[PDB]
RNA sequence: GAUGUCGGCUCAUCACAUCCUGGGGCUGAAGUAGGUCCCAAGGGUAUGGCUGUUCGCCAUUUAAAGUGGUACGCGAGCUGG
RNA sequence: GUGAAGAGGGAAACAACCCAGACCGCCAGCUAAGGUCCCAAAGUCAUGGUUAAGUGGGAAACGAUGUGGGAAGGCCCAGACAGCCAGGAUGUUGGCUUAGAAGCAGCCAUCAUUUAAAGAAAGCGUAAUAGCUCACUGGUCGAGUCGGCCUGCGCGGAAGAU
C-alpha cells in the first residue's frame, strides 16, 4: 500500500527517451478504467532503494500527478539491459 | 598467517583491521586461523 | 515508550507496579550481585514477593508519561527493586535472606504506598509478623505522617518498636 | 563518531588549552603533557574541547573520536598515570632493573642496555616483575613498547616480555 | 555439463548475436541474480550454480533456471593448423546476454536465497548483481 | 577473564567428597580445599548418605574465601529410586526402563522445593520431567 | 638482400618470483628440528666419467645444490664430432 | 571511412586512430578532435561529492565490520548497537561413557525453569575433564549503529632479462 509521485510527460522519439535514461529518469503509463493511456515519468531510485517492499504490486497504489489520485494496480515490467534499474512500468487503473 | 586474500570471520572478536595496506583477521586467544591480506 | 518486550516494556512497568505495592525496597544492583536474586526467587514465590532488576535508564523517565513513588535517591545508579502487593513485611524479610550468598545491607532507601522511607526505619517489616500488624507499623501519609512520626522519636530504642 | 561527542571526562580543576591542532593538557598534579591530532575540527569551550568532522587527511570524524580519547588520556596522565606492572615469562631472559637501565637479553648472559627517558623511572621486587612510576599514560607504555621490542613472547609457551596485547595466545591440538 | 534428452542441432556456429535476448525483468520469482553483462557459460557452470545453491539451502521451496545451452562449439588440436576446416565438437554453450536474469527463487526465504546466489556468483566468469522485482 | 566464578555447582555422594578422583579438577581451580568442602558438606541432615550424589553449591568471592549453601536431594536420585530402577536407559527417547507417575513427581518436587524456583506446583514438575526422560522414564500417571 | 646450428667450452650479464644467512608472522609447533611464511638483489652460487646427446646413468663436493631470460645468449667467439 | 592515391592538429608513433580534405603568400584571426602547474599555447578553475591508496594514471572474479554520501528500514534520549567489565543461572556432575567427564572428550536427551537473567550454547582453551569471552541482564552509556539497496572511493588479487 505504497505512495509515489510523478510528473507529466509525452514522448514518441529516440532523442527524447534516451535523454531520460542519460540522467536517471524513466517513463510509465496508466491505461483503461475511466481514462486514456496517461504517460508519466518516474524516478530510477524511488522504486529500488526508497522501497524494497512486495506491496507495490500486491496492494493498491497512491499515485500523485497534478493533484490527481485514482487508485491503480501494477502490470508487467520492462527492465534495463545493463543495470537493475527500471526501464519502463505498465499499469492498469484500479 | 597465510598468504590468502579475501578475509573471513571465524570468531566473535574478528575485528579485521588493515595494517600498512594488508587486512589481518585479529586473534587474542586463537591465532590458528589469523590471515595477512584481504 | 514502546519498541521492545525486555526494555521498553519495563519503563511503563517498574514504579507503577510499586506505587501499586504495599511495601517496596529499593536497593543497589551490581553490589547485591545478580546471581543471588535468582537463587532467592526460590523462597520469593513461597511468600508472594516479586523482584525485578532495573536500570537508572528506566527510572530516569518513570516520572513523566508515568507516576512514581516520590523517591529519586535510590533511583540513581544500578538498582534492584523488590516489592509486594501481599503481606507488606515479606518484600523486606526477603531482603534479609541475601547475606547467606552475598550481603543484606544493600538497601538504599524504600517506598511504602508512596511515602519515602529511609533504610534505618524499614527493618521493622523484615521481622515479619502477621500482615496486619506490619500494616499497623507503617503506612503511606494516610496515617504514618499523621500519628506515627511521634512514635518514631519516643521509641528510638528499636525499629520494630516504632509503629504508625 | 559517537565518542567525539562525549562529556570528555576532564574536570574544570584541569584547565586544558587549545593551540590549533596541537592540544596541551594543563592543571594540577604531575607534569606538562601533550597530544598531536591532525585533520580535525576543534571548538575550545574552556577545558572540555569538542571534536567534529573534517576532510584533509581524515575521511569524516576519522580523528574526532581520537582527539577526544587522547585529551582525556593526557588528563588521566597528570592526575595518576596508567598501568605499569610489567612481567616476563621464561628463565635466563631477565627483566631486572639496575638504576636508570632495565637489563634484558634474548637468552644470553649480557644485557642490551634498554634505558628510560626523563620523567619516568622504575624498580623491581623480583628479576621478572617491574613496577614503573611517572605522570603520563603515554610514556609508561611507550617505554614498555620498546622493552618488548628486543625479545617477544612465543605463540604456545611465552618466552619474553608480556604487556597489554602479547604474542602468547595458546591453541588446541585434539578433540575429534 | 548440462544437456537435453533429444536434439535437432549438431555443429552450430560461434553464435554472435546483434544484441539482447528479452528476459531482463524478474518474472519467475520476486528476486533473482542479474547478468549485467554478456559472455559464455560452458554448461558445466549452470550445473555448478544450481548444485551450489541447493547445497547452501537444502531446498525450502522451488528453484527456477532461466539459462540453457543450445549451440555445440568445436575446437581443433593445439599443436597443428587452425582456420582450415572445422574440428571435433568440444563443448556446449549457453550464451548469456546483457541484463538477462540467470537464477530465481521466491519459495525460498529471500535473504537465504540471496546468500545462495552470491556464493553461486563466485562460480561465474564475470560480475552479477542481486535484483528484486518490486512490480507485477 | 575472571579465573574464579560465583555459585559453582557440585553434586557428590557423602563417601567421595574427600578423595579427588570422583570430583575431577574443578574445586581445586575455584580456590576451595577438598577437606574443608567435606566438612561444609557434612553439615546438613540429608548430606550423610554414601553412594547417593547430593547437590551442594558454593559461592566464592574475590580473595578465594568461600561461603556455602547446602541443599535437599536432587530429582535424579528420587526418580531413579521411585521408578524401581538402578540404571538408566543409555540413550533415552529410543530405550525406556520404566515410567513414573505424575503424583509421585509433585511429592518429589516438594522434597526439592529448596533447590527448585518454579511458581506453580506444576512449574516445579515441569523442570524435573526432563530429568526423568533422560533416564528413560515415560512421564504419565 | 636470412644474424651461422646442436652439445660442450670461452665469456658473461641482467629480472627476483631469493638456493642460503639475515628481520618477522603462523602451525593440527610442548622445547628442539621441520612444515608454513612475508620482507629483501647485496654477496657467495663446485667437478670427472662413458656418448657427436641435452636428458641418462654414477660418484663426489658445500651449510647450500636456486628461479627466470638472452637471433634455441655469444660463430665481425671457439670446435666442426 | 582512412591509408593505398593527403598536408597539418592531437595521440612517447606508424602506412590505415580522433579532427579534417594541404592553390599559394600573409609576425593575422577562429574552431575541431585535443589541451590548459612546468616540459607545452590556455583553469594549481568556481561550486558541491569522495579516497589517505601515488589508487589515481593497468585489468577481472571476489570477499569482508576498510570508508563516506543518499533515500527507505529495525534499535531510535522511554537510553540504542558492538565491545569491555559483571552475573553467566534452576532440574543438571540428566542418561550412557568416565578420574571429572557438568553446552564445549565422545554419544543421546538438545528441552524445560524463576525470567526486568544466561543458547541443555556462537567462539575459544594449560592438547582432553577445567577455566574463559559472549548476547540478554545490570555496570560503562547519552548519540548514533547495523542489516537490506542504490552509489563514490579504498583494499589484497596486481611478481621478470638495459
Amino acid at each position: 500500500m505504497f505512495t509515489i509521485n510523478a510528473e507529466v510527460r509525452k514522448e514518441q522519439g529516440k532523442g527524447a527517451s534516451r535523454r531520460l535514461r542519460a540522467a536517471n529518469k524513466f517513463p510509465a503509463i496508466i491505461y483503461g478504467g475511466k481514462e486514456a493511456p496517461l504517460a508519466i515519468e518516474l524516478d530510477h531510485d524511488k522504486v529500488m532503494n526508497m522501497q524494497a517492499k512486495a506491496e507495490f504490486y500486491s496492494e493498491v497504489l497512491t499515485i500523485v500527478v497534478d493533484g490527481k489520485e485514482i487508485k491503480v494496480k501494477a502490470q508487467d515490467v520492462q527492465r534495463h539491459p545493463y543495470k537493475p534499474k527500471l526501464q519502463h512500468i505498465d499499469f492498469v487503473r484500479a | 598467517m597465510k598468504v590468502r586474500a579475501s578475509v573471513k570471520k571465524l570468531c566473535r572478536n574478528c575485528k579485521i583491521v588493515k595494517r600498512d595496506g594488508v587486512i589481518r583477521v585479529i586473534c587474542s586467544a586463537e591465532p590458528k586461523h589469523k590471515q595477512r591480506q584481504g | 515508550a514502546l519498541n521492545l518486550q525486555d526494555k521498553q516494556a519495563i519503563v511503563a512497568e517498574v514504579s507503577e507496579v510499586a506505587k501499586g505495592a504495599l511495601s517496596a525496597v529499593v536497593a543497589d544492583s551490581r553490589g547485591v550481585t545478580v546471581d543471588k536474586m535468582t537463587e532467592l526467587r526460590k523462597a520469593g514465590r513461597e511468600a508472594g514477593v516479586y523482584m525485578r532488576v532495573v536500570r537508572n535508564t528506566l527510572l530516569r523517565r518513570a516520572v513523566e508519561g508515568t507516576p512514581f513513588e516520590c523517591l529519586k535517591d535510590a533511583f540513581v545508579g544500578p538498582t534492584l527493586i523488590a516489592y509486594s502487593m501481599e503481606h507488606p513485611g515479606a518484600a523486606a524479610r526477603l531482603f534479609k535472606e541475601f547475606a547467606k550468598a552475598n550481603a543484606k545491607f544493600e538497601v538504599k532507601a524504600a517506598a511504602f504506598e508512596g511515602e519515602l522511607i529511609p533504610a534505618s526505619q524499614i527493618d521493622r517489616l523484615a521481622t515479619l509478623p502477621t500482615y496486619e500488624e506490619a500494616i499497623a507499623r507503617l503506612m503511606a501519609t494516610m496515617k504514618e505522617a499523621s500519628a506515627g512520626k511521634l512514635v518514631r522519636t519516643l521509641a528510638a530504642v528499636r525499629d520494630a518498636k516504632e509503629a504508625a | 563518531s559517537r565518542v567525539a561527542k562525549a562529556p570528555v571526562v576532564v574536570p574544570a580543576g584541569v584547565d586544558v588549552k587549545i593551540n590549533g591542532q596541537v592540544i596541551t593538557i594543563k592543571g594540577k598534579n604531575g607534569e606538562l603533557t601533550r597530544t598531536l591530532n591532525d585533520a580535525v575540527e576543534v571548538k575550545h569551550a574552556d577545558n572540555t574541547l569538542t571534536f567534529g568532522p573534517r576532510d584533509g587527511y581524515a575521511d569524516g570524524w576519522a580523528q574526532a573520536g581520537t582527539a577526544r580519547a587522547l585529551l582525556n588520556s593526557m588528563v588521566i596522565g597528570v592526575t595518576e598515570g596508567f598501568t605499569k606492572k610489567l612481567q616476563l615469562v621464561g628463565v635466563g631472559y631477565r627483566a631486572a632493573v639496575k638504576g636508570n637501565v632495565i637489563n634484558l637479553s634474548l637468552g644470553f648472559s649480557h644485557p642490551v642496555d634498554h634505558q628510560l627517558p626523563a620523567g619516568i623511572t622504575a624498580e623491581c621486587p623480583t628479576q621478572t616483575e617491574i613496577v614503573l612510576k611517572g605522570a603520563d599514560k603515554q610514556v609508561i607504555g611507550q617505554v614498555a613498547a620498546d622493552l618488548r621490542a628486543y625479545r617477544r613472547p612465543e605463540p604456545y609457551k611465552g618466552k619474553g616480555v608480556r604487556y597489554a596485547d602479547e604474542v602468547v595466545r595458546t591453541k588446541e591440538a585434539k578433540k575429534k | 555439463m548440462l544437456q537435453p534428452k533429444r536434439t535437432k542441432f549438431r555443429k552450430m556456429h560461434k553464435g554472435r548475436n546483434r544484441g539482447l535476448a528479452q528476459g531482463t525483468d524478474v518474472s519467475f520469482g520476486s528476486f533473482g541474480l542479474k547478468a549485467v553483462g554478456r559472455g559464455r557459460l560452458t554448461a558445466r557452470q549452470i550445473e555448478a550454480a544450481r548444485r551450489a545453491m541447493t547445497r547452501a539451502v537444502k531446498r525450502q521451496g522451488k528453484i527456477w533456471i532461466r539459462v540453457f545451452p543450445d549451440k555445440p562449439i568445436t575446437e581443433k588440436p593445439l599443436a597443428v593448423r587452425m582456420g582450415k576446416g572445422k574440428g571435433n565438437v568440444e563443448y556446449w554453450v549457453a550464451l548469456i546476454q546483457p541484463g538477462k536474469v540467470l537464477y530465481e527463487m521466491d519459495g525460498v526465504p529471500e535473504e537465504l536465497a540471496r546468500e545462495a546466489f552470491k556464493l553461486a556468483a563466485a562460480k561465474l566468469p564475470i560480475k552479477t548483481t542481486f535484483v528484486t522485482k518490486t512490480v507485477m | 577473564a575472571k579465573k574464579v566464578q560465583a555459585y559453582v555447582k557440585l553434586q557428590v555422594a557423602a563417601g567421595m567428597a574427600n578423595p579427588s578422583p570422583p570430583v575431577g579438577p574443578a574445586l581445586g581451580q575455584q580456590g576451595v580445599n577438598i577437606m574443608e568442602f567435606c566438612k561444609a558438606f557434612n553439615a546438613k541432615t540429608d548430606s550423610i548418605e554414601k553412594g547417593l550424589p547430593i547437590p551442594v553449591v558454593i559461592t566464592v568471592y574475590a580473595d578465594r574465601s568461600f561461603t556455602f549453601v547446602t541443599k535437599t536431594p536432587p530429582a535424579a536420585v528420587l526418580l531413579k529410586k521411585a521408578a524401581g530402577i538402578k540404571s538408566g536407559s543409555g540413550k533415552p527417547n529410543k530405550d525406556k526402563v520404566g515410567k513414573i507417575s505424575r503424583a509421585q513427581l509433585q511429592e518429589i518436587a516438594q522434597t526439592k522445593a529448596a533447590d527448585m524456583t518454579g511458581a506453580d506446583i506444576e512449574a516445579m514438575t515441569r523442570s524435573i520431567e526432563g530429568t526423568a526422560r533422560s533416564m528413560g522414564l515415560v512421564v504419565e500417571d
